[PDB]
């Protein structure tokens, strides 16, 4: 896609990842955060870890990643990778024996008004207090 | 020069004849094209460099039995101004050591780490040992094994076919011996009393 | 197993034109390894290009390599005196066996020269040993082309006659031909007019010249 | 090192050296790689995940034309040690292995001679499968195999062989696994009995496909069974052959049966002993089992 | 500056064996294969087989059944060997540097290959050889008398083996010389013309000698040709 | 390789491999999705997961790596790595492992009509719910569900791979069989979604009977 191709060159220009994605630096970046249980891998009881399957469902808006559709051929939503991007930097507080953050980064969804869908799995290794009573 | 520090004796594997120890592989060499003046640089006498970025010896442990085969721990370098560089990077290393198993638990290993250049023979690359002896001044104790006594050595093999061409590698070996405690207290004991109870029957 | 074949077969071109010879494997010659040597007479073969392009030491920048896959061509931009020889190709590539080319040589061409023809009888000291040799002299003619036939009293021979050729002249840059008919006494005695018939692209007309024994 | 610096700028920056291109004057020929495999030492083979793991020294030769030279121009540099990556390489894969770790554990320098000979030792350790067969044991031998092919390239891009030794008046192909005997070591419970080395071509297969050719590396191995006998099957043995004494007691001593059922709850034991060792395959019961 | 010197018997009879020697100069014959090449007058050159130091041979299919090439590294030569020769072996054997041929690697994995280069540089100067049942034999000349340039020559028949040389006049008469390459009569013995163009004018006032020797018959002889 | 390479420098000029190729906006890709077990490595019951083996068999479409033969030296087809081109990012939804990609990327095969073909090998480890009631003696129906993770059915179709047997592709040669396992239905089938973010989803299924013989012999 030539258009979607010009698109990406242009949007990724004069791109930071480093900033919070906001006009003004006193606004807040509001991300919905949605968490999808896909299974229960494990629950071990002798070293107290639940192991779960999970996507991690969070949305935002990127202020400087926006277009007018009309001026690229039409495209109103695109995949891209979510390495170049700022993201939320969320984090499994009682994670035991896992991944403290998302390592598996798949593309984020853009909308043209400039939001954002990115839904990466994780498997989750928690701390969980077993009562075994 | 070449030195290596043995930080622990992490297990013994008499099944697949496997010793993995976790060690310090400490290589100095000068490189001829990182030398400066520090009066022109306001004093600095060394820095710190990634070890990436430059020429390094491609040292490989040649009895690895299922480890990694050399440095993947590719911590930074500390240059002097004189172009002299200090390595130390660390290392798991996984080593076949054949294990007679004729004395056990009484027995005693001599387990070695052959190490040299991969792919450079002794007319590009020459290796020496930093001293005779293993550097133990910042090893655990183990609770299964003594260390005996611990040698470096170096080794130069030249072949028949290649006169001009010798091939280097420094070898350090470790005699040790375990510590019978846990097999005397939970397998003979119990064995030494059945074999008493055995006679009782004829009584 | 690698069959090569060189097209032009013989070039006749004048000094300072420029010369293409050609070269053509039967098979994909592999990494456009051919080599072209040039073999003067009473010399051994001297090698002038490898690897299709690449010049050997000491050839001069006239001559130049190209081609690839089945198809191979020697070029030489000036002609000079010195180039005129036998060319061949060899193929390198594809294992042994190694297989050259038939050669192409490169003559001189100068303005088409008839030959000058005679004819000489047996001496009567050869015919006192028994044999007779008739020779009919073609000398200084080009191009190299020329035919002759010997007649006996009218009737054509066929298969008792030898020919021979020189090489192109150092100056004039011709050729001279002998072609000398052998007989015994015997069979020479019983015929009276020994004819040679010579045609070249000089000549208007047949030329014959003969004798009556 | 003014005169290999200046060698290494001539052939790679001057010259133009893309990697990503196959040595070839034309996309039509193909790549010889000649292969040979070196057995450091044999880790283990186990049986209930059917797993042979070994530690092999992967020779490659091929050649490159792009990087030749002549070495009296370049202060008689005859050879060059050069990162992998610098240069293209045949991307020979361990086919038949089971945890998903294809390529060469340590990527070495790469030996580039004069003439454009590329020489590559790397050493792997690979873990492969090998199903097993459990009919004969304790005193049963095993077929493992090492396939190594390209799955980047075909036989229209590569031709795969084995190693020519060309020392003497024939030449000969290298058709086993090298052995050093000074650098070799036998496994404390397999002893290699054969170790062929074969190029194996699928007559069937369309040319510019990943499995018409291949390499494959087998070991033969028989295992030592000291340690099975004298830990298991004597005292099995024995306790089993114990059970006939029920016959020479007396009725009087009210301890037959007793007797009899330990004998039982012994073999018992010692079958599920013999249940954590072996895969609950369906070929054959074992030895041991019958 | 590699140099090679080829030696051996040019001339034999039917049914017996070729034997050619070549030595190397100016360098060892352990850096590269060596190859044997024929050239038939009036044909390609063809490859007969090649050698290397450690006395690995290829030969050319068509004569591998009765070329033998052999290798001898303390005199730093080279042989070749052919059996059962016949007319059609008549040729001019070279002798040249092939491929180079290079050692790598150390203990169990020194190994030796050749290079793609198989291109011959250094030739030998070259022998011929001819294989002829006929004996060693010396020519007849015979006047080729002159009948405004006349022609006259001498017929210089049936000797063997090559060669004849022939001068005019002592070699004082060389303008508008020609002698004839030889030509093989079915005999098998040789046999050629020397002729000369000279002025009708002078037939009468000149005198005009052939001077022939033919050295495996110690013939000379100083033939007069007149009208 | 020279013409070769400019056949390269040629394509790769402006070319996005994160980008999907559709020449217009409502393009959709067509991906033909078909496998091939090389080995059914095994079926662990206590962690109910399947263990394989096999070589994905990816087929699409990419207008932008297109050529003419004729002016590149009669080239019709290359070899390219995989991290050059776009891919779709077809992965395992239902592996149980946490591994949704291939094991290794090795190359595609690109057809001057822009035809490209892509075969990676991976080792997959997929849930299965194991049917408990029969054991040892019973069967187990282990699915492989694979799917684009992020594009949807508006952007990227998906079609089992044929040509047709809709089925897993099994070499009779070098198939590695599982001592503990039959396999007695190999079917594959595309999944349409239910009535964007709706998408296709291409099955496979491996209908597999234990062979019971060692608990007959020890237990
Ligand atoms: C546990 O196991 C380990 C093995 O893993 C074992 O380690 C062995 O320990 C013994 C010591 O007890 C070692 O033996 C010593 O080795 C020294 C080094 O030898 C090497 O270097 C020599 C020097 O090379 C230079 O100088 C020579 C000229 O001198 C020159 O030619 C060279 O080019 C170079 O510049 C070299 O000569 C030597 O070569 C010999 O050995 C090899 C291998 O067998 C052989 O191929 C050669 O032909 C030659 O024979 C080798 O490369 C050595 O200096 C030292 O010598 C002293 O002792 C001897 C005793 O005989 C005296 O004669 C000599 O004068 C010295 O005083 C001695 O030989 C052995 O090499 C270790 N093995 C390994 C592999 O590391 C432990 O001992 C074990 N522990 C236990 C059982 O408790
Ligand atoms: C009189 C004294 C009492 C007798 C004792 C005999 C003891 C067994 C001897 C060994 C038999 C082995 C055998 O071939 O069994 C077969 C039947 O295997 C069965 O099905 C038998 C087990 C049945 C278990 C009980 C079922 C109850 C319902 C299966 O054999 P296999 O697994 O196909 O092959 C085994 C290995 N081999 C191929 C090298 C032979
Ligand atoms: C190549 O070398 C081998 C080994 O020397 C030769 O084989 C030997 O030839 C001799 C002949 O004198 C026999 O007596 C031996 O029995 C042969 N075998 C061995 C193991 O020595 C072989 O002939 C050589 N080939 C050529 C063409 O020279
Ligand atoms: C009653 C006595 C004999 C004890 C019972 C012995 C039983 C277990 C038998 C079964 C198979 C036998 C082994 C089979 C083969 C050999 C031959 C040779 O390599 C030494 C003995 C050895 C290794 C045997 C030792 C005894 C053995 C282990
Ligand atoms: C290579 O070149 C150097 C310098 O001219 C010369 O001294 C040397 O002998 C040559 N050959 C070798 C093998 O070193």
């Amino acid at each position: 896609s030539e258009h979607e191709t010009r698109l990406v060159a242009k949007l990724f220009k004069d791109y930071s990842s480093v900033v919070r994605p906001v006009e003004d630096h006193r606004q807040v970046v509001e991300v919905t955060v949605g968490l999808q249980l896909i299974q229960l891998i494990n629950v071990d009881e002798v070293n107290q870890i639940v192991t779960t399957n999970v996507r991690l469902k969070q949305q935002w808006v990127d202020y400087n990643l926006k277009w007018n559709p009309d001026d690229y051929g039409g495209v109103k939503k695109i995949h891209i990778p979510s390495e170049k991007i700022w993201r939320p930097d969320l984090v499994l507080y009682n994670n035991a024996d896992g991944d403290f953050a998302i390592v598996k980064f798949t593309k984020v969804l853009l909308q043209y008004t400039g939001h954002i869908t990115w839904t990466p799995p994780a498997i989750f290794k928690s701390y969980c207090e077993i009562i075994v009573t | 020069t070449v030195g290596l520090q043995l930080i622990q004796l992490i297990n013994v594997d008499e099944v697949n004849q496997i010793v993995t120890t976790n060690v310090r592989l400490k290589q100095q060499w000068v490189d001829y094209n990182l030398k400066w003046n520090p009066d022109d640089y306001g004093g600095v006498k060394k820095i710190h460099i990634p070890s990436e970025k430059i020429w390094r010896p491609d040292l490989v442990l040649y009895n690895n039995a299922d480890g990694d085969f050399a440095i993947v721990k590719f911590t930074k370098v500390l240059l002097q101004y004189t172009g002299h560089i200090t390595w130390t990077p660390p290392a798991i290393f996984k080593s076949y050591c054949e294990i007679i198993v004729t004395h056990f638990p009484f027995d005693e290993q001599n387990c070695s780490m052959k190490l040299g250049t991969w792919t450079y023979d002794g007319s590009v690359v020459a290796i020496n040992p930093e001293s005779d002896q293993p550097d133990l001044s910042n090893f655990m104790e183990s609770g299964e094994w003594v260390i005996k006594e611990s040698r470096g050595w170096k080794h130069s093999v030249t072949y028949s076919c290649c006169p001009d061409t010798p091939y280097l590698d420094i070898t350090y070996h470790f005699v040790m011996q375990r510590l019978p405690l846990y097999f005397i207290v939970n397998v003979i004991i119990p064995c030494l009393l059945f074999s008493f109870l055995t006679g009782l029957v004829f009584y | 197993d690698i069959v090569m074949t060189q097209s032009p077969g013989t070039l006749s071109l004048s000094p300072g034109e420029r010369a293409t010879l050609s070269c053509r494997a039967s098979q994909h010659v592999t990494g456009n390894c051919l080599a072209w040597y040039q073999q003067k007479p009473d010399q051994a073969p001297r090698l002038l290009i490898y690897d299709a392009s690449t010049r050997a030491t000491g050839v001069p920048d006239r001559f130049s390599g190209s081609g690839s896959r089945t198809d191979f061509t020697l070029t030489i931009s000036r002609l000079e005196p010195e180039d005129f020889a036998v060319y061949h190709c060899q193929q390198y590539g594809d294992s042994p066996p190694w297989t050259f080319g038939q050669g192409t040589k490169v003559e001189i061409k100068r303005t088409v020269a008839a030959p000058s023809v005679f004819i000489f009888p047996p001496s009567d000291e050869q015919l006192k040993s028994g044999t007779a040799s008739v020779v009919c002299l073609l000398n200084n003619f080009y191009p190299r082309e020329a035919k002759v036939q010997w007649k006996v009293d009218n009737a054509l021979q066929s298969g008792n006659s030898q020919e021979s050729v020189t090489e192109q002249d150092s100056k004039d840059s011709t050729y001279s031909l002998s072609s000398t008919l052998t007989l015994s006494k015997a069979d020479y005695e019983k015929h009276k007019v020994y004819a040679c018939e010579v045609t070249h692209q000089g000549l208007s007309s047949p030329v014959t010249k003969s004798f009556n024994r | 090192l003014n005169e290999e610096e200046r060698l290494i700028r001539h052939l790679f920056q001057e010259k133009g050296y893309n990697k990503e291109l196959r040595p070839v004057a034309h996309k039509e020929e193909s790549v010889d790689v000649a292969l040979a495999l070196t057995l450091s030492n044999l880790i283990s083979l186990k049986e209930v995940e059917e797993t042979l793991t070994t530690n092999v020294w992967i020779e490659h030769g091929w050649t490159d034309n792009r990087l030749k030279w002549n070495a009296e121009e370049f202060g008689n540099i005859s050879v060059l040690r050069l990162p992998p990556d610098m240069v293209w390489l045949p991307e020979i894969v361990l086919e038949n292995n089971n945890d998903g770790s294809f390529q060469i554990s340590y990527s070495c320098n790469v030996l580039v001679y004069h003439y454009g000979f590329v020489y590559w030792l790397p050493p792997a350790i690979f873990r492969s499968s090998c199903p097993i067969s459990v009919t004969y044991f304790p005193f049963d031998w095993q077929n493992c195999s090492l396939k190594f092919s390209s799955l980047k390239y075909t036989a229209k891009e590569i031709t795969l062989s084995l190693k020519q030794d060309a020392k003497e008046n024939r030449t000969y192909p290298v058709e086993w696994i090298i052995i050093d005997p000074e650098g070799f070591t036998e496994n404390g419970e397999w002893e290699i009995v054969h170790r062929p080395a074969r190029v194996n071509v699928d007559p069937r297969a369309p040319l510019d496909s990943p499995s018409r050719q291949d390499i494959t590396f087998y070991l033969i191995i028989r295992r030592k069974p000291l340690f099975y006998i004298i830990n298991i099957l004597v005292p099995c043995v024995l306790i089993s052959f114990m059970v006939n004494l029920v016959f020479y007691l007396p009725a009087d001593s009210g301890e037959k049966t007793s007797v009899a059922i330990s004998v039982l709850l012994a073999q018992s034991v010692f079958l599920l002993l013999i249940s954590k060792r072996l895969p609950a395959t369906s070929m054959a019961i074992p030895l041991i089992g019958k | 500056e590699v140099q090679l010197v080829q030696w051996g018997a040019g001339l034999l009879k039917p049914s017996e064996t070729l034997s050619l020697t070549c030595t190397v100069f100016g360098g060892s014959l352990r850096a590269n294969y060596w190859s044997w090449i024929r050239q038939a007058p009036g044909k390609g050159l063809e490859w007969i087989g090649e050698i290397n130091h450690n006395g690995h041979t290829n030969y050319n299919p068509s004569l591998k059944s009765r070329a033998t090439i052999s290798v001898d590294t303390s005199k730093n030569q080279f042989s070749l060997r052919l059996s059962s020769v016949t007319a059609a072996d008549t040729a001019l054997y070279y002798c040249a540097r092939g491929s180079r041929f290079f050692y790598y690697g150390a203990g169990i994995y020194y190994n030796a290959r050749r290079d793609r280069d198989n291109y011959f540089d250094p030739w030998g100067q070259g022998t011929l050889v001819t294989v002829s049942s006929a004996s060693t034999k010396g020519p007849s000349v015979f006047p080729l008398a002159p009948s405004g340039t006349a022609a006259l020559g001498c017929l210089v028949k049936d000797y063997f083996p090559e060669p004849v040389t022939v001068s005019w006049n002592s070699g004082a008469l060389t303008s508008g010389v020609h002698t004839f390459p030889a030509v093989l009569q079915s005999s098998g013995l040789y046999s050629l013309s020397s002729v000369v163009t000279v002025p009708s004018s002078s037939l009468g006032t000149q005198t005009y000698i052939c001077n022939v020797n033919h050295k495996p018959s110690n013939t000379k002889v100083d033939k007069k040709v007149e009208p | 390789s020279e013409a070769e390479g400019r056949l390269r420098e040629k394509l790769f000029s402006g070319y996005d491999s994160s980008v999907r190729p559709a020449r217009e906006v409502g393009d959709r890709v067509r991906v033909s999705v078909g496998l091939i077990l090389a080995q059914l490595i095994s079926l662990n019951e206590k962690d109910e997961e399947m263990s394989t083996k096999v070589y994905l068999d990816l087929e699409w479409t990419d207008y932008r790596l297109s050529w003419d033969p004729a002016e590149h030296d009669g080239i019709d087809s290359l070899r390219i790595t995989a991290e050059s081109v776009w891919l779709p990012d077809v992965v395992l939804l239902n592996n149980n492992d946490g591994n949704f990609d291939v094991a290794l990327d090795i190359s595609v095969v690109v057809s001057s009509d822009g035809s490209v073909r892509w075969q990676p090998p991976g080792i997959y480890r997929s849930s299965c719910s194991i049917q408990v009631t029969y054991f040892p003696f019973d069967w187990q129906n282990c699915t492989m569900v694979f799917s684009s993770y992020s594009y949807d059915s508006s952007e990227v179709s998906l079609q089992t791979g044929l040509g047709g047997h809709q089925e897993i592709h099994i070499h009779e040669g070098t198939f590695i069989e599982n001592g503990q396992w039959e396999i007695i239905h190999k079917p594959s089938r595309l999944i349409q979604p239910p009535g964007e973010g709706q998408r296709q989803e291409v099955i496979f299924y491996l209908i597999i009977r234990r062979k019971p013989l060692f608990y007959l012999v020890n237990v």
